[PDB]
């Protein structure tokens, strides 16, 4: 994306143009937490 | 040990005053990253130890 | 005026270890107690910082390249450096920055100069009126295309970096009882100035105080060490400040 | 509706079991906007930077410079002469909403076909070897056909570029150099000779060529932002600073949602962002005089809701988790609370935690089985 | 015997206080809804533990 | 394909302003005359 | 992407439509090692 | 194409399809010869690749 802070979006592009780059933060942040919840359920089953 | 805090009463006192700008557990908390209470606390847990 | 002040013995280059300094404030943000890594021109722990002096004789004052950023400091009484030239080839073919301290202001200028061979500008020494006074000047013989101008109302030590058309100065003071080396303990130069000025650059010297030759100033020497690209991890302390800081090569 | 429906529909079933059961977050929405911007009321020069008597030749393209003035860029977005005005850092209807720390105009004049060269990161011999944006250009591109102010019947020749290059020039340089240029190997020493150029040629601008050869005139506008103190800014109007309240604020462009305070963060003359770890914003310089003012986001948390289930009773009770019981009341409906229920928040029996503030349920010394856990000791059950 | 209980939520963390952008991570379903899911299911673990 | 319900919207325009007539721009007849929305569902046509 | 071929990608098309070649290499390829890491993590889990 | 001895008129120009083989201007731009060597759609030095 042009830029990492969400709002830095929505206050320098339209919302037919803002949504491409948004679509890529919405992506690499999902990404992000089912990485993050995938390797805590791998913990959560050593813990066990 | 050492320790990222229980949840120990973060009712904004210090999250919101000259902290918040020099602790990760606040930066945790504003990002929607929550710590939770277990069900049982360490006086409970020496109780039945 | 403009004269070649060609009384001195030449010497061949000089070096001393740099220890662990040329930090700066890599942007204009705050930060407290916090350990943050950031990849920027800056200057490489313990490399050979150039050592120069000015002595009775001996008026160390040649034309250093200017490539990539550099920083520049000098150990001083009397405040002798009076000022900086910064140009490419240095013809009048291109634009040029001047940057003086005279004793009324600060003057920085931005022309495409005909600077004089071994700049310097000359004082009265005690002549008379127990007392120094500026009279002579003896730095340029043009400056017909001009682009900027402005003019204001113990080591001392200064970053220049020239990137994408803006020139920023960064700086420190501090007094000293060590007899004439960089000192062990450091800290970060302050964002002195920044200026707009869009030139190339290649080159810089500096500028001392001092019939037409036969001349004395007070013993001073000064240090000049390169900015490199490279990985920096720096500490901020509770008062919001550098205080420590590592180079990742 | 209320917690019990919040949940059925967190759970997508119209019965739900004995239990406790995450579901949305809540926060306090802010009541009013604030604007700040460093009052400054001149005018940026504009009708100089399009209306000159003559444009540069592209090779020597003109570079100029703002500063420390107000830019109403939507005049320039309504006046329909722009047969291009073309936008790469913002979308242009946003302009007068931010502000820049610098703002530079390179101007020059091209045949209205080559237009597609100025575009950043193209390719074609003037984005080639003359003039070119980076990959990462910030700003607008301008263009309008010229025929009339700028052709002559012969041609206005005066109007050159640069045919030949050594190398292809770095993002946003200039090159003034008059070398002959050396496209056989032969060193051509001296003005001329067979395989030598002269390095620039030019356009024969006469009234007649084809709409595109014809000589149109550009700008590009152009900054940089949100790093360093602005310098320029759009016409909107600078507000009243509050604290402790929450609010849509806006310093400098840096837009946000928080609790402005009165900073005890000591900076130096020179910044004006604070950044917390996230790399999020958190404290601010105020533009209009001198103070730092830290910036909190505003009051919200984990609502969960216990309940002893639907074939018991549709009593709940709710847990606000982090949150002290003095919180509560200023979770009221003076703005939309998120989960838009609020009949829990009346009280009378509210009840603090260490896991956040219960309310609903009645706190008794009579010890049970946890048989819902709320947590850190307690829980909660349905009896007389 | 145990780790820190926690919860992530996807609407804050992903497009925190911004209507439009949650009108956007809606588009992918009922994703938001699985994180916050196994990480109750982690957090119940941990008091069963 | 078969439409739900079917509307021809017909008007005259200057050439220069075809873009208004795009899904998303702005300007004058865009702003305020004649607004497409942002998830415009159909087809366009124009001739001198 | 038109080619896994990096070279392919960089040679035959322009900077900035290539940048768009290459961030369906890179996110191809970081689901690829993320698939590995998981799975790896999992087996390992078996493994101890 | 350059050293045949006698030329159509350019009443009568002929056109040769060159085809199947390797097509240098290592020789035949670097011939002195060349009083013009004008290309419109590629630079000079842009033909050989
Ligand atoms: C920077 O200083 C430059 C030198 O003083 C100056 O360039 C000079 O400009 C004049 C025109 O005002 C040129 O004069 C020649 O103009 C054409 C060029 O082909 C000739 O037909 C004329 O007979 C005449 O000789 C000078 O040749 C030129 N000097 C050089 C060395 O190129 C710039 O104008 C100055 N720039 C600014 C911004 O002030
Ligand atoms: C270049 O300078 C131009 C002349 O000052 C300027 O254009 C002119 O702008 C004014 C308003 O500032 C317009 O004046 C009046 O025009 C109509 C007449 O019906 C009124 O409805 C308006 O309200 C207004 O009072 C001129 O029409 C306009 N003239 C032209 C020739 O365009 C430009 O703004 C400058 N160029 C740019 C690109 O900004
Ligand atoms: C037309 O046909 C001509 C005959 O083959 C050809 O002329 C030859 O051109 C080459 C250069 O391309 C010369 O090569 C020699 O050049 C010098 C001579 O001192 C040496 O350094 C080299 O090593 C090499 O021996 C030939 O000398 C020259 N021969 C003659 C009879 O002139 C033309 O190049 C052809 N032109 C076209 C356009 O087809
Ligand atoms: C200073 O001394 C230098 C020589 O050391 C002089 O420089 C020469 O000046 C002439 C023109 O007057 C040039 O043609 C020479 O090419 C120069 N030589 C060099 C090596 O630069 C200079 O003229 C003297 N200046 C003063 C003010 O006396
Ligand atoms: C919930 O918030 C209130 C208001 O800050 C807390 O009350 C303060 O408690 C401290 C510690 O006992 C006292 O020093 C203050 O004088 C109290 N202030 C007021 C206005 O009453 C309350 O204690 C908080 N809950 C907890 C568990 O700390
Ligand atoms: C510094 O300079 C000396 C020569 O005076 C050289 O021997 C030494 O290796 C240099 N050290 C570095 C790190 O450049
Ligand atoms: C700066 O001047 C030098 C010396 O003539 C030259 O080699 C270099 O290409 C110039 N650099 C720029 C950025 O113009
Ligand atoms: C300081 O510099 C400016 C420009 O050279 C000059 O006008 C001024 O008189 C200088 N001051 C003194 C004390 O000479
Ligand atoms: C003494 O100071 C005055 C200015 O107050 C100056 O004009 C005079 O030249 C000085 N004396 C000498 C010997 O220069
Ligand atoms: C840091 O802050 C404290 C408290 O104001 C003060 O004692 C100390 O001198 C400060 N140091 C600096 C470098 O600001
Ligand atoms: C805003 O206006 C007031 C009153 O004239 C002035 O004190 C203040 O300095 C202005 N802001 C700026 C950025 O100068
Ligand atoms: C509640 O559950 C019990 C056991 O299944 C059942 O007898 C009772 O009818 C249920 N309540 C209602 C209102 O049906
Ligand atoms: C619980 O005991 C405390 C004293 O320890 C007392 O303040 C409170 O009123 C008691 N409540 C009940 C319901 O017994």
């Amino acid at each position: 994306a042009i830029s990492s802070v969400l709002n830095d979006i929505l206050s320098r592009l339209d919302k037919v143009e803002a949504e491409v780059q948004i679509d890529r933060l919405i992506t690499g942040r999902l990404q992000s937490l089912q990485t993050y919840v995938t390797q805590q359920l791998i913990r959560a089953a050593e813990i066990r | 040990v050492t320790l990222a805090d229980a949840g120990f009463i973060k009712q904004y006192g210090d999250c919101l005053g000259d902290i918040a700008a020099r602790d990760l557990i606040c930066a945790q908390k504003f990002n929607g990253l929550t710590v939770l209470p277990p069900l049982l606390t360490d006086e409970m847990i020496a109780q039945y130890t | 005026q403009c004269v070649n002040l060609t009384t001195r013995t030449q010497l061949p280059p000089a070096y001393t270890n740099s220890f662990t300094r040329g930090v700066y404030y890599p942007d204009k943000v705050f930060r407290s107690s916090v350990l943050h890594s950031t990849q920027d021109l800056f200057l490489p722990f313990f490399s050979n910082v150039t050592w120069f002096h000015a002595i009775h004789k001996r008026f160390d004052n040649p034309v250093l390249p200017f490539n990539d950023g550099v920083y520049f400091a000098s150990t001083e009484k009397s405040n002798i450096i009076r000022g900086w030239i910064f140009g490419t080839t240095l013809d009048s073919k291109t634009q040029s920055l001047l940057i003086v301290n005279n004793a009324t202001n600060v003057v920085i200028k931005v022309c495409e100069f005909q600077f004089c061979n071994d700049p310097f500008l000359g004082v009265y020494y005690h002549k008379n009126n127990k007392s120094w006074m500026k009279s002579e000047f003896r730095v340029y013989s043009s400056a017909n295309n001009c682009t900027f101008e402005y003019v204001s109302q113990n080591l001392r030590e200064f970053v220049f970096k020239n990137i994408d058309g803006y020139f920023k100065i960064y700086s420190k003071h501090t007094p000293i009882n060590l007899v004439r080396d960089l000192p062990h303990g450091f800290s970060a130069l302050e964002p002195l100035v920044d200026l707009p000025i869009g030139i190339n650059i290649t080159r810089f010297q500096t500028l001392l105080a001092l019939s037409s030759s036969g001349w004395t100033a007070g013993a001073a020497a000064y240090y000049v060490g390169y900015l490199q690209p490279r990985t920096f991890l720096l500490k901020y302390n509770e008062n919001g400040t550098i205080t420590d800081a590592v180079d990742c090569a | 509706l209320d917690p019990l429906s919040e949940t059925k529909c967190t759970l997508k079933s119209f019965t739900v079991e004995k239990g406790i059961y995450q579901t949305s977050n809540f926060r306090v929405q802010p009541t009013e906007s604030i604007v700040r911007f460093p009052n400054i009321t001149n005018l940026c020069p504009f009708g100089e930077v399009f209306n000159a008597t003559r444009f540069a030749s592209v090779y020597a393209w003109n570079r100029k410079r703002i500063s420390n003035c107000v830019a109403d860029y939507s005049v320039l977005y309504n006046s329909a002469s722009f047969s291009t005005f073309k936008c790469y850092g913002v979308s242009p209807t946003k302009l007068n909403d931010l502000c820049f720390t610098n703002v530079y105009a390179d101007s020059f004049v091209i045949r209205g076909d080559e237009v597609r060269q100025i575009a950043p990161g193209q390719t074609g011999k003037i984005a080639d070897y003359n003039y070119k944006l980076p990959d990462d250009f910030t700003g607008c591109v301008i263009a309008w056909n010229s025929n009339n102010l700028d052709s002559k019947v012969g041609g206005n020749y005066n109007y050159r570029y640069r045919l030949f290059r050594k190398s292809n020039l770095k993002p946003f340089e200039r090159d003034i150099s008059t070398e002959i240029y050396q496209a056989g190997s032969t060193p051509c020493n001296g003005v001329q000779g067979f395989n030598c150029y002269f390095p620039l040629q030019s356009y024969g601008f006469q009234p007649t060529n084809g709409v595109g050869y014809q000589p149109y005139r550009v700008v590009v506008l152009s900054f940089e932002l949100l790093h360093a103190p602005a310098t320029v800014c759009g016409p909107k109007k600078s507000t009243n600073l509050v604290k402790n309240k929450c609010v849509n604020f806006n310093f400098n462009g840096l837009t946000g949602t928080g609790v402005l305070t009165e900073s005890n963060k000591k900076f130096l003359p020179f910044q004006q962002f604070g950044r917390d770890i996230a790399d999020t914003t958190d404290a601010v310089r105020d533009p209009q005089t001198l103070e730092i003012l830290d910036i909190t986001p505003c009051s919200f948390g984990g609502v969960s809701v216990i309940t002893p289930g639907t074939n018991t009773s549709n009593q709940v009770a709710v847990l606000y988790q982090g949150v002290n019981c003095t919180e509560v009341p200023v979770a009221i409906h003076a703005d939309q609370l998120t989960p838009t229920w609020r009949v829990y928040s009346t009280g009378s029996n509210v009840f603090q935690t260490r896991a956040g503030c219960l309310i609903g349920a009645e706190h008794v010394n009579n010890s049970y089985e946890c048989d819902i856990p709320i947590g850190a000791g307690i829980c909660a059950s349905y009896q007389t | 015997v145990s780790m820190t209980k926690t919860s992530v939520d996807c609407t804050m963390y992903i497009c925190g206080d911004s209507t439009e952008c949650s009108n956007l991570l809606l588009q992918y379903g009922s994703f938001c809804t699985q994180l916050n899911r196994a990480l109750t299911g982690i957090a119940v673990e941990q008091d069963k533990n």
